[PDB]
RNA sequence: CCUCCGCAUAAGCCUGCGUCAGAUCACACUGACAAUUAACAGCCCAAUAUCUACAAUCAACCAACAAGUCAUUAUUACCCUCACUGUCAACCCAACACAGGCAUGCUCAUAAGGAAAGGUUAAAAAAAGUAAAAGGAACUCGGCAAAUCUUACCCC
RNA sequence: GCUACCUAAGAACAGCUAAGAGCACACCCGUCUAUGUAGCAAAAUAGUGGGAAGAUUUAUAGGUAGAGGCGACAAACCUA
RNA sequence: GCUAAACCUAGCCCCAAACCCACUCCACCUUACUACCAGCAACCUUAGCCAAACCAUUUACAUAAAGUAUAGGCGAUA
């Protein structure tokens, strides 16, 4: 029911609530497949919960009972992103060989500059696809001048970067 | 004439205002007389198992040690997967007859 | 008469004249927006 | 699920799962006195009312009559030293009626 | 800027300390202080 | 926060911080320390030079941007706090900072001043010892269960058995669910 | 493209122009290939062609900055990898034919990796360079594999 | 009122560093060190104008030689106008010609 | 922020005279 | 007392007099919190052939000329339903809280919507009205303007 | 996105008199006067006026661009 | 005595050396930032101001040989 959406009803109205720590990585590591989903969507409810309470106290004019656990909370979903995700690499690693799961490749679009374009999920073969052809992956010989310019602009950035922090270094070396 | 402001559904006239839309991810295809016909497939049927009886909770006791990291790599897997190998002296070469494709993604998330 | 309202809006106008894609549609354009860029403009076009 | 691929559907092939959901969402306080029996939710931006409706079908078991979504703008007046506009996130609202008459008052926190 | 004035007010100075006894913005304003004073010298 | 912030005594995520840094000052930066850095919060430091010169203290702070110790009931200055209405308030004696350098490190048998190195000893392993005089410096520094917290047990079970299967294959399989049905195959491009 | 001086004086106007070449369109035989190709030839090519006797021959002999056409460094490309291989050009029937007329070119005719980069552009090579260590990633699995493999080998061997 | 209150910090310096302690040293190494380097060898500083003095639009000219080829474009296009300046200022406009 | 000394020197100066005309010592 | 305006929709703008808190012609100005919910409107329509002579004008007589704005059929293919977005405001373009500009549907004195006068005095000069003895174009470049209305004749 | 001309598919024109007809609203233009001239306005207001079923007015989208366009030629208009 | 003044370090310039950058997820050539369906494609001498006191051919774009041979309305100049 909607009762799952707010805490427990002795806890309205205490400014301090205990709540220890989020998952660390390692223990996530150690459990199942099918524990992490149970765990995943616990863990789910608890956040809905928690922005419900935030959004409240943002009503109200009055503060948060205890942030931090939100914060705890959201940590512990990320780990338990990474570990799952770091399973789902390997075991494809493992089959067919390939960092990342959704295709693309190195594209170099109008403006030049080398792109990695992710490939989109299709219907029709590319050669009879009317809207892609459009989206030309080329240069052409006006860009090139371009791409000497930005190049240029980078290069004065970078300059102005380093000796600065040659600067900096003389003029600490002066103070002490 | 803002140039700055985020362009969106709200912006334009009528029919721009009709065709864009926020990322909601269209739940079927449009025909005959404007009549959306929503295919059930399309649709994310959320995979909710029972959680009584379980035992692990949104927050970790403090008490609980500390322990290294260990980046779960393939080579790791593969040796917690190597003793029915080592017995012998379980692997696809394709995976285009199967549900679930690890490489070109079928599975959501 | 008064001619100070040169401007007279509408989007789709804008979008076909001063858009992207427009842009794209041409070298000059593509120049254009290539020029912008180095610059380092927020609005590269429309 | 929010930013993910989408799988193509085409015409005889399975169903789309979603295991481990990506958006999370919060039911607020009504504004301006609504009916017994409707719930206003705040969606993430991506997730659809039919979304919503399985959503609070599956991980609430809640009787969910019917759904109705609205997007709100967020202000993008409001100044810093600079003079650059600070932009209010828009976001997504959502009218729930329950089923069964079964009926929901928002309950005061912070007594 | 390399090498610019310092030592300018004192110049100024120079000048005005002759029209502080005038009526006027002579007294205190330069450009209209060293015609008089010249004038006067 | 933004570049050339002042680490002031307020921490970064404050009201009085921000009354004194908001987003738009433009001070100049106080220049200074490596990770070669000897002065914990916690440590016992004697105060060589200014207020209290000679004597010894706790520390209560170390802000290591700045170089800061803050010393406990110590370097201290009086400050009005309270107030507000027309009266004087109350009166406290608030601490001042002090930049590292004027502040060294006591020895726990001699109670003096000592310089101090990061030699990394036998026993495992890199801990402070002392110049002048010999042994180590150490270092500075319950719960019960909640109902939302899974206990020590039920953290480290480990259940994982490592297949090649999926997350969510081995989902499916837990659950009873049937797929008769297979993907047909998208150019993806 | 230049520019003339009015009546070839300098003192009067100077005025741009284009000199263009006369243009032909005209059949040709190449016993290399055993094809008739209809190109847009000039006069000066023909005299070249005739100096050099053969077309197929003109082809080989000229060089490549100097034939100016991509279409003809194809073409001597092809004539190249043919020399190489000793293909079936003129089929069943004709083998001494075929044997005569590789023979006419002895001459000529580089090793078969040489000759299928002839007549490229930059573009071209590197579209074929990639083509070539294109390649399906080899799954990790198998190098584990045969790397346990490899162990078991060597704890046999100890 | 442009001047200012308060007097600068107290510019110390040290006449005794190993810049100019040793300034001038080797300087002078041809004619007591039997011509194996010039004193022109000695100086360091941009490519172009090391051991050669010039003018501005000398400068100029020698700095678009010697390095042009690797300049940035908007640099090199600034030194060309330069140039074509500083020879219509020298060459034309001026006095006693 | 001007680059001498000597001027700010003087400047210094006429501001202790200045000082000295309007509440001079017993 | 005005109403020569009003409510919508379109286009445009994009939260721009909602609540609380706060500050400084008179107090729509800053911070927080709230809001617009689809049925209205957008967002369409599987192929291949094949069909479409006779306007509109109350469409009826008449009557035309500039000659017109609303259609299939055959065969094969096909069960899956209502997603997505617009929805606020005292509002846009004219640098402005600018007497200007600004499409369409109703409302044609309004059931909408508003306020010419901060206070006082009652001089000149100036502006906008109303007044008129007798005369009636004597005005002036010209009956310009005003007032009552209408005769004849040139030039182009 | 102003204006000049065009292309597509639209909209508007009360009332009285009897056809690029007449009077006369809405709409369009802009004759003469006065005011305004750092203005309500980088061309406006007040009246008075020419047109108002047509070579009419007008909303939308598209097109012609400068050695050009467009022009019922005023050497007009082509974002003050 | 008000308005004000004042203030060093933000950083930057010229070099030297050294060959740079560019995929957390999602989105982005359609009206860019838009999940999902049957059509084309890049290369083509710069010019002119300006100088010649107009202007019409013409007018520059390591060191030394050398401003030499040459060129040039045999002049400007190159
Ligand atoms: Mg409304
Ligand atoms: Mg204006
Ligand atoms: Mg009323
Ligand atoms: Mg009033
Ligand atoms: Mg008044
Ligand atoms: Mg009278
Ligand atoms: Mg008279
Ligand atoms: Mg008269
Ligand atoms: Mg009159
Ligand atoms: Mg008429
Ligand atoms: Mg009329
Ligand atoms: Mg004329
Ligand atoms: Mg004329
Ligand atoms: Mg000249
Ligand atoms: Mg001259
Ligand atoms: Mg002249």
């Amino acid at each position: 029911g909607l009762e799952e959406f707010f805490d427990d009803p002795k806890n309205w109205g205490q400014e301090k609530v205990k709540s220890g720590a989020a998952w660390t990585c390692q223990q996530l590591r150690n459990k199942s497949n099918e524990d992490l989903h149970k765990l995943w969507y616990v863990l789910l409810k608890e956040r809905n919960m928690l922005l419900t309470l935030e959004q409240e106290a943002k009503r109200q004019r009055l503060p948060m009972p205890s942030p931090e656990r939100l914060d705890k909370v959201v940590d512990s979903m990320d780990a338990l992103d990474k570990v799952v995700q770091e399973r789902e690499d390997a075991l494809r690693l493992l089959q067919t060989g390939q960092e990342r799961a959704r295709p693309g490749a190195w594209r170099r679009d109008i403006f030049g500059r080398i792109i990695w374009h992710k490939f989109k999920q299709w219907v029709i073969p590319w050669h009879l696809n009317k809207r892609y052809n459009r989206k030309r992956f080329f240069a052409l010989p006006y860009v090139d001048h371009f791409l000497r310019l930005e190049r240029e602009k980078r290069a004065r950035i970078k300059a102005r970067k380093e000796n600065l922090e040659r600067k900096k270094a003389k003029i600490l070396l002066k103070k002490f | 004439a803002d140039r700055m402001s985020k362009w969106t559904s709200k912006r334009g006239p009528r029919s721009f205002r009709g065709r864009k839309g926020r990322g909601a991810k269209g739940i079927g295809f449009l025909t005959s007389g404007w009549r959306f016909v929503q295919i059930k497939e399309m649709v994310p049927e959320f995979v909710v198992p029972d959680l009584t009886g379980f035992k692990l909770k949104p927050y970790v006791s403090y008490l609980a040690p500390e322990s290294e990291e260990t980046p779960l790599t393939a080579a790791q897997l593969f040796s917690e997967a190597v003793a029915p190998a080592i017995e012998k002296d379980g692997f696809e070469p394709t995976q285009e007859g199967k549900l679930f494709q690890l490489y070109p993604r079928n599975f959501l998330r | 008469k008064a001619r100070g309202n040169e401007y007279q809006p509408s989007n789709i106008k804008r979008k076909n004249k001063h858009g992207w894609v427009r842009r794209l549609s041409t070298p000059a354009g593509v120049q254009v927006i290539l020029r912008r860029m180095l610059k380092g403009r927020k609005s590269l076009s429309h | 699920a929010r930013n993910v691929v989408y799988p193509l559907y085409r015409l005889g092939g399975p169903q789309l799962r979603v295991f481990r959901t990506n958006f999370f969402i919060q039911l607020v306080r009504p504004g301006v006195a609504q009916p017994e029996d409707t719930v206003q939710f705040r969606i993430p931006m991506e997730m659809t009312r039919v979304d919503l409706r399985n959503y609070l079908e599956g991980i609430y078991n809640v009787p969910v009559a019917a759904v109705r979504t609205r997007v709100q703008h967020g202000s993008n007046k409001r100044r810093d030293h600079r003079n650059v506009r600070i932009k209010k996130p828009d976001y997504k609202v959502a009218y729930v009626q329950l089923a069964h008459g079964q009926t929901f008052t928002f309950p005061d926190l912070f007594p | 800027l390399r090498n610019r004035v310092t030592d300018r007010y004192f110049r100024i100075q120079e000048v005005l300390k002759h029209a502080r006894h005038f009526r006027g913005r002579k007294n205190r304003c330069y450009r209209l202080a060293v015609r008089t004073v010249i004038r006067a010298f | 926060l933004p570049p050339h912030y002042r680490y002031g005594m307020s921490p970064p995520g404050s009201v009085a911080d921000k009354r004194k840094n908001p987003p738009w000052i433009r001070r100049r930066p106080v220049v200074v320390s490596d990770e070669d850095w000897y002065l914990f919060c916690g440590d016992t430091v004697e105060i060589l030079e200014g207020k209290d010169a000679g004597k010894q203290g706790k520390v209560v702070q170390v802000i290591r941007q700045r170089n800061w110790v803050v010393v406990g009931g110590l370097n201290t200055h009086y400050r009005y706090i309270g107030k507000t209405m027309d009266y004087r308030g109350t009166m406290i004696p608030s601490e001042a900072p002090l930049l590292h350098r004027q502040v060294k490190l006591v020895d726990p048998m001699d109670r003096k001043p000592t310089e101090i190195e990061w030699r990394f000893t036998e026993a495992g392993e890199r801990v402070r010892v002392s110049t002048r005089s010999g042994r180590i410096i150490p270092k500075p520094e319950t719960w019960i269960d909640g109902p939302k917290d899974t206990s020590v047990e039920d953290a480290l079970e480990r259940t994982y058995v490592p297949c090649l299967k999926t997350l969510q294959e081995e989902v499916m399989e837990a659950m009873g669910i049937k797929e008769t049905r297979k993907y047909k195959k998208v150019y993806w491009y | 493209l230049g520019q003339i001086y009015a009546n070839n004086d300098k003192l009067s106007k100077r005025l741009k122009k284009v000199w263009k070449p006369q243009l032909f369109e005209r059949e040709f035989y190449s016993e290399i290939l055993d094809k008739k190709f209809t190109v847009t030839v000039t006069m000066r090519t023909l005299d070249l062609i005739d100096e050099a006797y053969g077309l197929d021959f003109y082809i080989l002999k000229a060089s490549g900055e100097d034939l100016c056409s991509k279409f003809g460094m194809d073409l001597k490309r092809g004539m190249l990898l043919r020399l190489a291989r000793q293909d079936p050009q003129l089929h069943p029937e004709d083998p001494e034919r075929r044997a005569a007329i590789y023979d006419k070119y002895k001459e000529f005719a580089i090793p078969e990796e040489e000759a299928e980069w002839v007549g490229l552009t930059l573009e071209e090579a590197i579209e074929k360079q990639r083509l070539l260590e294109e390649k399906d990633p080899v799954p990790l699995f198998k190098i584990y594999v045969a790397e346990l493999i490899q162990q078991l080998q060597q704890q046999a061997l100890s | 009122i442009g001047i200012r209150l308060t007097l600068p910090p107290p510019k110390v310096v040290d006449r005794w560093n190993e810049k100019r302690a040793m300034f001038g040293v080797y300087d002078n190494i041809g004619i007591l060190g039997n011509f194996e380097k010039h004193p022109k060898e000695l100086i360091r500083g941009p490519i172009w104008l090391r051991g050669w003095k010039g003018n501005e639009l000398q400068r100029c000219i020698r700095k678009r030689k010697m390095v042009g080829s690797r300049m940035f474009a908007d640099d090199l296009h600034n030194l060309n106008k330069r140039i074509r300046y500083l020879y219509k200022h020298f060459n034309r406009h001026g006095k006693f010609r | 922020v001007k680059k001498g000394f000597r001027a700010a020197f003087r400047f210094q100066k006429e501001l202790e005279r200045q000082r000295l005309l309007r509440c001079p010592p017993p």
